[PDB]
């Protein structure tokens, strides 16, 4: 509807070689206001 | 390592395209008609 | 006296818009069979009016 909504948590696990077999919530993080057509994505990486 | 992500259509400068970008103690969310090269990557 | 130009509106459009969308992009609508990639004329018509 016109809304990018994202939604977060952070938790510590210890076995890394998967997602943990756990159950954590994410909680809302923003609802911006933004009016596109999202169809495709791609992610940031820091390049020191 | 991961700082943000961009979300668009064509990502480029014909149609308008999100961006997101962890500063290291703020956000630089900002949806614009980014013209978006082969590569995105945040170099410091 | 001139009747302001600045003031534009979208004649034509490949889809209907969804809700709260905004279109700012200015690409030249392909109506026709005619390839219309660059220029106008004929079939290719300038979106906004
Ligand atoms: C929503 O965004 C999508 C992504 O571009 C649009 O999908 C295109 O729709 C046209 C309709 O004529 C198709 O010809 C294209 O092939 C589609 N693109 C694809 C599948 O990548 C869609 O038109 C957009 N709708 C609105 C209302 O903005
Ligand atoms: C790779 O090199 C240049 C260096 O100025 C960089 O800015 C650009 O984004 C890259 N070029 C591409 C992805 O075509």
């Amino acid at each position: 509807d016109g809304y990018f909504k994202i939604y977060s948590k952070h938790t510590p696990i210890n076995l890394v070689r998967d997602l943990p077999q756990g159950f954590s919530a994410l909680e809302p993080l923003v609802d911006l206001p933004i009016g596109i057509n999202i169809t495709r994505f791609q992610t940031l990486l820091a390049l020191h | 390592i991961i700082r943000g992500w961009i979300f668009g259509t064509t990502l480029d400068s014909k149609t308008q395209s999100l961006l997101i970008v962890n500063n290291a103690t703020n956000v630089v969310i900002k949806v614009c008609e980014f013209q978006f090269c082969n590569d995105p990557f945040l170099g410091v | 006296v001139g009747g302001n130009y600045n003031y534009l509106y979208r004649l034509f459009r490949k889809s209907n818009l969804k809700p709260f969308e905004r279109d700012i992009s200015t690409e030249i609508y392909q109506a026709g069979s005619t390839p219309c990639n660059g220029v106008e004329g004929f079939n290719c018509y300038f979106p906004l009016q």
